[PDB]
């Protein structure tokens, strides 16, 4: 069985990953007074499969670049994204990593290597700058990203994502800790290099440094990775802060509710992209080492004291 | 093992895709300012590592101590950050 | 005070930032519950309570813990 | 190590073969170490040049080792005196002379003879009088 | 040698019921049968060796089996319903099943006369006077060395003074 | 140590945790706790020069609880020769090695 | 330096040795060593001259690898004895590592190459701290573990240092490096008696500190890093010529002055312990150290080197005075010998 | 067991590295770190199989001090390729 | 597979071998990353979780990340193949040495408390806040000073 | 709400910890009983494995003390099936 449970939890996500690009190229469209892709297939449903096949068929250009690293970075990217979905605590999570959140944090950090190495391997000036810019923003947003989680955990009692289903049986962790949700949402927008924070492949400012030289199959794999992440991080928002209803008798309700909230917050970063111009590099980092990091540090204290002075220490189960 | 099984499928799925990609289509910066930020990162990362143990410290019978200790950790590092600002190091 | 005001309206994060820093440095000191944390966590029975030799003159819980003598957590109950 | 020590076990002036062999090794060992420091610092120009210097120092040192061993042992047999420190001095005397030659300098042979021989003689006395070097703390 | 006890010495009837069964009756077993257990604990602690409390362990087991035989005889059905629901949960959490727990608890109070121990009152340390001899010299402690002797007396100005090279001092 | 500002001040910031038998968190004794005690209550009042010869039984044992090398050795021998007995078909694991058992 | 930073650093450079000395848990002794390494590096590059960056980058790599080796010894011990501290039972190789490592941080013998070079590129002031308040820490660790270390190695590092220090000094003309070389030598005597009578190490150090601290504040009074520079002392400030003369001969072992006592009692203790081989050779080349000390004497005092007209200008202006410490540490050093019995 | 001899030799192989520069300061600062990892792994390993929980603080104190140690090391490195345009050690030969 | 542990140790050794060969600073950083990964694996193998994570979120995290960053800046110029060759040379020699003792996972998890409820890695290190309160004060001072040391050394 | 919920959650936690507190006595006996069996069973095979070996005390405490030193995991399952040993060794790290 366990193998079947690996197909499910993977394929299903990959098929959904494909349908996100479509729901991105249509929701951005209707917001901009245009139908979006509806001519290939019925209502554009076959559109994601179509360019996948074009991308893989087109020549994988190997610039005259460190081959090993050039090819590895894509592999790492996809590997990490698909891996980060293993311990997610949808009911009866695939793998009850006791320290799951730490695992999520860890793999999320490793991704940075891909962009960095890709730029270095590409050997193009645009790519180099992209990597440097990317690593800096990525790691920095990791520093507030991690502290925001530590505040959460201390009110959950453990690192296991499964505990929050029992922590959020009466109220979402948004009510409490909303100030961090916002700061988790903005950090989730940075770490998936989505729009407001997409200086990694600004295209206009610098031309897609990450994949300047990447085309065809390598382009696709990161590509796939980004979008799967886009979902995963949104899904982590939908477990950590927006806690879906859960009933031991009926475990499905959780998944269904998890679906609805994940799709809406996934819809939100699509909506954010069309709605906002892109932050500058300096502006981006300032916001995090300056506008947020002081906010995130202080609340950490408040969340350390809160349990004690409220004698609300959580069970360690 | 269960994790090992999942992960190797994960790498296999990727490596399969890159290969298909290649096999199917047969037919000097001066980031000094950054440098500084990077170092602070290293430092802050380490603090965070010293703040990670809290989830179990919250359980310490010596709750007060934990509070004082923890509060100090965050506060002291906060000061370090502020200094960066005061000395205008980061700016 | 005046700067405080503008600070509340300009650079209104630090203000909030510090305010919290303090409020977390105060609530613990004044709280009808602060004491409970060290108790509630103290009480949790993680390790087995090894028995004691009933040598004599023992005011401890008399054998069956259901006996009246001994510590109680009714404070935890109805808390 | 049981080896080097053997030099001392058999009475001096006897079994010169083993004496000379042992003495030659010690010199050679010192040669290697000495060349090593000489190559690590004050490096050479080409690997070969340095391999040569190792050889030069090793052989020179091995030679001083041999003649010391040979002269002292033989001086003993001939003189029919096995514990006369002078034996060693003659040996050290010779050893210095080899060094002098390998450095192509009569003067060095002078200092070499006196200084080196004296040192060796003192070794003999040291052994004869049971002098202790690098002693354990016994306060 | 090792003086490992023989099998016949360590063969005794076994409880062998699913852990779930125990957790459901845990509270009551902590109630009806802690006399012998506490004593066994005392032995196993002060006397470090296990061989030194094996027999007590046999007594430990005997006390529970009948505990079960009583419940099997009376209010078996309630208990059966309570454990089955308790077992389904992955961490066999007690709160998912409270309706089944109430009927199981009320009945045995009604028939067996036992009582579910109120929150706590099981964690509290117990006093059991094991008639076994409180052991000594455990860990075959053996022997200790003699403290260096003590120089005794009172100080008197040093003799002839600092005796350093030519210093009348 | 060189300057005992700790004993003098009475503080114990560095002594409470220097050996395995010291207080363990949540009173969970560490391994080997049965010997180090026996090997330091022995060498207490007797200086080292004489904690090194007569209190050698307790270190030779504590050197074996921790390292646990003599055991490794004995067992390894048992393994090797058992291989030789199996080699001579003399021995093969019984159901003792593989069988059902008490809780 | 923002005076706040100056405080944090200086506190660390001072908390560094003090934690080492006070603690018994070796680990805490290691971090005391680590804090000293971190605190000293900022001060070393204060001028930020091209020579300085070289100095610090060497000092740091030499200090860092030695620090890692000391930690490895503590980590290994932890497995050979659960204790976090060296004991009678400690494997001999475990202790020898600590000797080599600690002899690198202190810079003794075949690891004496970093010190002369870092002493050359750092200011005279930070030179003193790098020579004397950074030797206290490692030596403390050794003195604590003396009962266990090897008599053979120490002696070899001791003798080597004496020789290297002496020979190196003979050629040097830069003062900073003459002192660096002397320190290597004195450091050698200190480590020679450690296995036998640690209490004398603490005398051969204090006296070295009470001798070197006045000597350096003398070199900087006129900030002369050259002998030629110190030779014109007679014009810049004539009085210090008298005591500079005695302190340098005191640094070497000449008998009336305080400097003889450390060598005399170390020789007495080594002969008491029977090293009359080792002690003799050490004392003999110790005499080489005085030769280069007296060569400086010649240039600075006994003979008057020619000076520059522009010097008359520096005379006119009032000379900023030497701190009081100079005097109190010059006299207690040049002449306390009549009070030796109590000192030991 | 043997696990420890591999880690120990790893530290010696890292030792041989830091003591034999190859024209790259960065690489060295990177080797130096290889030790700290080996020390951290060995300290954690024995603490874990001695069940000595009172000592786990150390495995981390080792890393915290080692990180800053490295921070200082890299700032010196950046200082060097600001004064000489390279991290190459040969450049560091002015103090002769 | 009892050999699991030995296998890991070997990988770690090999990785440190590469770092020892001192390849391009970036190659070195990569190698260490692999070793650090091996390291957390081994620690976890014994049972320590929090401990294993740390090296990951610290070494496999920024520790090499900044190195990486750093190198980009100060390491510009790319025999690595020859280095790779020597690496294989070392590998076989390494293997040869183990084969030496070959002619001449038995005991891990040496001792365990089968029933236990508050034993787990991290709890012990959590005692930095209680009964080990001098480790973390000195570490905090280390960081608070290091801020200042780096800001002037860069200044 | 969070304050009240965790206070309730804490009450449930103390309840089930105490539930084992009550049940461990039954398990402790069980463990020891079974543990000894494994040691003894290994004794039988022990008394049949190195019998031929000269100078072979069937078994003897690696130590001198007669104190009861608990059996390492290896000792208990070392001679036994590989899987058995592996299970114990790598059987928790690998979840259910
Ligand atoms: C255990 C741990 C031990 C750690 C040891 C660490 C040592 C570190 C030394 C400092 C670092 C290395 C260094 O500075 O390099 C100096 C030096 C640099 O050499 P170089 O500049 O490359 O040589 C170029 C020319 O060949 C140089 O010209 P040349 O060699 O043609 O002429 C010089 C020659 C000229 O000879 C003389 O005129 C003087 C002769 C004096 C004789 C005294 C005899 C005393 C006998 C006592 C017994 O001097 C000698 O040969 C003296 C020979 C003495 C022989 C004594 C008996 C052996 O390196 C060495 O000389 C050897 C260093 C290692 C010495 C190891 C121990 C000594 C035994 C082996 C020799
Ligand atoms: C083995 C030992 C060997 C010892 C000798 C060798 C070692 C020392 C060598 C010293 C010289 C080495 C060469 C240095 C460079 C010489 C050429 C140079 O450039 O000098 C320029 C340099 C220019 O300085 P200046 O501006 O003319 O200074 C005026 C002087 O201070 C003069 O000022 P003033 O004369 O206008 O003022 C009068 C004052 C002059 O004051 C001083 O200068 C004192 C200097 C003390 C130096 C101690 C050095 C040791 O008189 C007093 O000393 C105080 C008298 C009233 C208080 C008496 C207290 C009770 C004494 C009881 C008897 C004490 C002895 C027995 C012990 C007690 C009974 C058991 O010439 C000097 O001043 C040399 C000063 C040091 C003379 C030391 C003589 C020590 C004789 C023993
Ligand atoms: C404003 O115009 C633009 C858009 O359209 C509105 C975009 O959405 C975007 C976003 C990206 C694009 C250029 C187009 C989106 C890409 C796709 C249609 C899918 C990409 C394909 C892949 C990497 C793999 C697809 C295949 C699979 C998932 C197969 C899985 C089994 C940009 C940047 C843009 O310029
Ligand atoms: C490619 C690199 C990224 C690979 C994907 C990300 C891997 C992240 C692994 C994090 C560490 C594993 C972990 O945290 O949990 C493993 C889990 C034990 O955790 P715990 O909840 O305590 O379970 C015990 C109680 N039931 O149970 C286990 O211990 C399972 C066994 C350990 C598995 C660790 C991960 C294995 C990764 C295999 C691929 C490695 C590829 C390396 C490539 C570089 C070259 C070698
Ligand atoms: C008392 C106990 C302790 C608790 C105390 C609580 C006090 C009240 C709460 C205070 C803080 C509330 C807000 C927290 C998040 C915002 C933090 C912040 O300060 O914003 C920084 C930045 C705006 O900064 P800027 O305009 O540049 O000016 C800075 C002036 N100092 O922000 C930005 O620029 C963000 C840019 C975002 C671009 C994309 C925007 C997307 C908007 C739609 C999504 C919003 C988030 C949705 C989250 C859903 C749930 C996860
Ligand atoms: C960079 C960062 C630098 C940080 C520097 C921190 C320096 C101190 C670090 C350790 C501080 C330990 C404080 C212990 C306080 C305590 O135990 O409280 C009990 C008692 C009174 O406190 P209480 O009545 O509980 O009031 C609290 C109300 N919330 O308090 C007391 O009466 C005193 C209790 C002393 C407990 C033993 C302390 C021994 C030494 C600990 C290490 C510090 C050594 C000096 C530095």
């Amino acid at each position: 069985m366990f193998f079947i449970n690996i197909l499910t939890l993977l394929v299903p996500i990959l098929i959904a990953m494909a349908f996100l690009t479509l729901v991105e190229r249509k929701i951005l469209g209707y917001m901009q007074l245009r139908k979006g892709p509806n001519i290939v297939g019925p209502y554009g449903i076959l559109q994601p499969f179509a360019d996948a096949m074009k991308l893989f068929m087109k020549e994988p250009m190997r610039p005259l670049t460190s081959m090993s690293l050039f090819i590895i970075a894509p592999t790492l990217s996809l590997t990490l994204a698909l891996s980060l979905w293993v311990p997610l605590p949808m009911p009866h999570p695939l793998i009850n990593l006791n320290l799951g959140i730490l695992f999520i944090l860890a793999t999320s950090s490793l991704s940075v290597y891909s962009i960095l190495w890709s730029g270095w391997a590409s050997n193009s000036k645009y790519s180099l700058f992209g990597a440097l810019r990317a690593v800096a923003q990525t790691i920095s947003y990791e520093v507030t990203m991690a502290i925001i989680l530590l505040s959460v955990l201390l009110m959950n009692g453990s690192y296991s994502l499964q505990t929050l289903i029992t922590t959020q049986e009466h109220m979402w962790l948004l009510l409490p800790a909303w100030p961090m949700a916002m700061m988790w949402f903005i950090s989730t927008l940075a770490e998936t290099n989505r729009a407001p924070f997409d200086l990694t492949e600004g295209e206009s400012e610098l031309v897609s440094g990450f994949n300047v030289e990447y085309a065809a199959g390598p382009f696709a794999l990161f590509f796939m990775a980004e979008y799967t992440n886009i979902i995963l991080m949104n899904a982590l928002t939908t477990i950590i802060f927006l806690g879906p209803l859960y009933y031991i008798n009926l475990p499905e309700l959780y998944s269904t509710n998890f679906m609805m909230e994940a799709l809406l917050l996934s819809s939100t970063f699509l909506w954010i992209r069309a709605s906002y111009p892109r932050f500058r590099y300096d502006q981006l980092m300032h916001l995090l080492w300056k506008n947020f990091l002081p906010l995130t540090l202080a609340l950490c204290m408040w969340h350390i004291s809160l349990p004690i002075f409220t004698a609300g220490v959580p069970p360690y189960m | 093992m269960n994790l090992y099984t999942v992960i190797f499928i994960n790498i296999l799925l990727s490596l399969t895709l890159i290969l298909v990609a290649f096999w199917l289509p047969q037919m000097l910066p001066f980031s000094m300012k950054f440098f500084l930020v990077a170092i602070t990162f290293l430092l802050f990362d380490l603090e965070i590592a010293l703040l990670l143990p809290l989830p179990w410290a919250i359980q310490t019978i010596k709750t007060s101590t934990m509070m004082i200790m923890a509060f100090i950790l965050v506060t002291i590092l906060s000061l370090g950050l502020a200094y960066e600002w005061t000395q205008k190091g980061l700016e | 005070s005046a700067f405080l005001k503008n600070a509340w309206a300009k650079e209104p994060v630090l203000v909030v930032s510090f305010s919290v820093w303090g409020l977390a440095i105060i609530m613990p000191m004044i709280s009808p519950y602060t004491k409970y944390a060290s108790m509630i966590n103290k009480a949790t029975p993680y390790n087995y309570p090894v028995p004691v030799r009933d040598d004599g003159n023992m005011p401890d819980v008399p054998s069956h813990p259901q006996d009246p003598l001994g510590p109680s957590l009714d404070w935890l109950k109805n808390l | 190590k049981r080896f080097f020590e053997s030099y001392h076990e058999v009475p001096d002036g006897t079994q010169c073969h083993r004496k000379t062999y042992i003495t030659t090794a010690l010199g050679g060992i010192c040669g290697i170490i000495g060349s090593a420091y000489s190559v690590s610092l004050n490096p050479a120009d080409s690997t070969l040049e340095a391999v040569a210097r190792v050889g030069r120092y090793t052989f020179t040192a091995a030679a001083i080792g041999a003649m010391f061993g040979l002269t002292t042992c033989v001086s003993a047999q001939v003189r029919e005196k096995p514990d006369d420190p002078l034996n060693y001095f003659i040996g050290g005397c010779a050893g210095g002379l080899t060094l002098g030659a390998r450095t192509h300098s009569y003067g060095t042979a002078a200092m070499g003879c006196v200084y080196m021989g004296t040192a060796a003689a003192l070794f003999k006395i040291g052994k004869l009088e049971g002098w202790e070097l690098f002693p354990t703390p016994k306060v | 040698i090792v003086e490992l006890p023989t099998l016949e010495e360590l063969k005794v009837e076994e409880v062998k019921v699913s852990s779930a069964v125990l957790k459901a009756a845990a509270h009551h077993y902590g109630a009806q049968c802690d006399k012998t257990n506490k004593e066994f604990m005392l032995c196993r602690w002060e006397e470090k060796d296990p061989r030194r409390c094996l027999k007590e362990g046999k007594l430990v087991n005997g006390c529970a089996l009948n505990f079960f035989r009583q419940i099997k005889s009376h209010c078996a059905e309630p208990f059966t319903e309570y454990w089955t629901c308790l077992d389904y949960s992955n961490m066999q959490l007690f709160r998912h099943c409270r309706q089944q727990q109430a009927k199981f608890d009320q009945c045995v109070l009604d028939k067996l006369g036992w009582v579910r121990p109120d929150l706590g009152q099981l964690s509290k340390v117990t006093k059991v006077k094991t008639d076994r001899p409180l052991p000594e010299n455990p860990y075959h402690s053996r022997a200790r060395p003699e403290p260096n002797p003590v120089i005794e007396g009172d100080l008197k100005p040093a003799k002839h003074g600092t005796r350093f090279f030519f210093w009348t001092v | 140590p060189f300057l005992d500002i700790q004993k003098k001040l009475g503080i114990s910031l560095d002594r409470h945790f220097m050996f395995l038998s010291a207080e363990q968190p949540y009173k969970n004794a560490a391994r080997c706790h049965a010997f180090e005690k026996e090997w330091i209550e022995c060498a207490h009042g007797i200086g080292g020069t004489r904690a090194k010869k007569e209190c050698k039984i307790e270190f030779d044992d504590f050197e074996e609880c921790l390292l646990r090398y003599k055991t490794m050795r004995r067992m390894h021998d048992i393994k090797k020769q058992r291989e030789k007995l199996m080699k001579e078909g003399k021995y093969t694991p019984p159901p003792h090695h593989s069988g059902r058992e008490e809780p | 330096m923002n005076p706040i930073t100056l405080a944090i650093i200086y506190f660390t450079i001072f908390l560094g040795p003090v934690i080492t000395m006070s603690s018994t848990n070796l680990m805490l002794m290691w971090v005391g060593l680590e804090f000293s390494l971190l605190a000293i590096i900022p001060m070393l590059i204060n001028k930020k001259n091209p020579r300085s960056t070289e100095a610090a980058t060497k000092y740091f790599v030499t200090q860092a690898t030695a620090s890692m080796i000391i930690l490895l010894a503590i980590v290994l011990n932890y497995k050979q004895l659960g204790t976090w501290m060296f004991q009678q039972q400690t494997n001999g190789l475990i202790l020898n590592m600590t000797l080599m490592a600690l002899s690198m941080k202190l810079g003794l013998a075949p690891f004496h190459f970093w010190l002369p070079e870092v002493t050359q590129g750092i200011p005279l002031h930070m030179g003193l701290i790098l020579l004397t308040w950074q030797k206290i820490a490692p030596l403390s660790i050794l003195i604590q573990i003396y009962p266990l270390l090897n008599s053979t190695i120490i002696l070899m590092l001791a003798i080597t240092s004496i020789f290297m220090g002496a020979w190196g000094g003979l050629n040097q003309t830069q003062m900073r490096k003459i002192m660096a070389y002397s320190s290597i030598a004195h450091m050698g005597w200190m480590l020679a008696i450690l296995p036998y009578n640690p209490s004398l190490t603490l005398l051969n150090l204090m006296i070295y500190i009470i001798l070197t601290a006045p000597m350096f504040m003398a070199l900087m009074l006129n900030n002369s890093m050259t002998i030629n520079s110190i030779s014109l002392l007679w014009n810049k400030t004539p009085a210090m010529l008298t005591m500079i003369s005695l302190m340098l001969l005191s640094l070497g072992g000449l008998p009336p002055l305080t400097g003889f006592l450390p060598k005399w009692i170390i020789i007495t203790e080594l002969m008491k312990n029977n090293c009359l081989i080792m002690a003799t050779l050490m004392a003999m080349m110790a005499l080489l150290n005085l030769f280069f000390y007296t060569r400086l004497i010649y240039s600075t005092s006994l003979t008057m080197f020619p000076t520059n007209n522009n010097s008359k200008m520096m005379t006119h202006q009032t000379k900023t005075k030497p701190n009081l410490m100079f005097s109190t540490l010059a006299i207690m050093s040049t002449m306390t010998l009549p009070l030796a019995p109590q000192l030991i | 067991p043997s696990t420890f001899f591999n880690l120990t030799m790893a530290f010696s192989l890292s030792l041989l590295g830091t003591l034999m520069f190859r024209s790259h300061l960065m690489s060295t600062l990177l080797c130096l770190e290889g030790m700290v990892l080996s020390l951290f792994i060995m300290t954690s390993v024995t603490s874990l199989n001695s069940n000595s929980m009172s000592s786990m603080p150390i495995p981390i104190t080792i890393l915290v001090f080692a990180a800053c140690e490295a921070a200082v090391g890299l700032a010196l490195l950046v200082k060097v390729s600001n004064t000489y345009g390279t991290d190459y050690v040969q450049n560091l030969n002015l103090l002769q | 597979m009892n050999n699991y542990i030995f296998v890991l140790s070997s990988l770690f050794l090999v990785g440190c071998l590469g770092l020892a060969l001192k390849p391009s600073p970036i190659y070195g950083g990569l190698g260490l990353i692999v070793s650090g990964f091996v390291g957390c694996l081994m620690v976890l193998g014994f049972g320590g979780s929090f401990l294993g994570l740390m090296v990951f979120l610290i070494y496999l995290g920024g520790m090499l990340v900044v190195f990486g960053y750093t190198t980009a800046m100060a390491t510009e110029e790319y025999s690595n193949w020859l280095i790779l060759g020597f690496l294989v040379l070392g590998v076989i020699m390494e293997v040869f040495l183990i084969c030496v003792l070959n002619y001449y996972g038995d005991w891990l998890m040496y001792e365990v408390d089968d029933v236990g409820v508050m034993l787990e890695g991290g709890i012990g290190v959590a005692a930095m806040y209680s009964c080990a309160t001098w480790m973390m004060v000195v570490a905090g001072w280390s960081l608070f000073a290091g801020i200042f040391i780096i800001i002037e050394i860069t200044r | 709400r969070m304050m009240r919920w965790n206070q309730e959650r804490r009450r449930l936690l103390i309840e089930d910890l105490e539930a084992r507190i009550a049940l461990m006595p039954l398990f402790q006996a069980e463990k020891d009983r079974r543990t000894l069996q494994i040691l003894r069973e290994n004794l039988e095979e022990e008394a049949i494995i190195m019998k031929d070996v000269p100078n072979w005390k069937v078994g003897e405490s690696v130590f001198h003390t007669t104190r009861w030193v608990p059996p390492l995991i290896g000792e208990m399952y070392g001679l036994r099936t590989k899987e058995e040993m592996s299970n114990a060794n790598f059987g928790f790290t690998w979840y259910t």
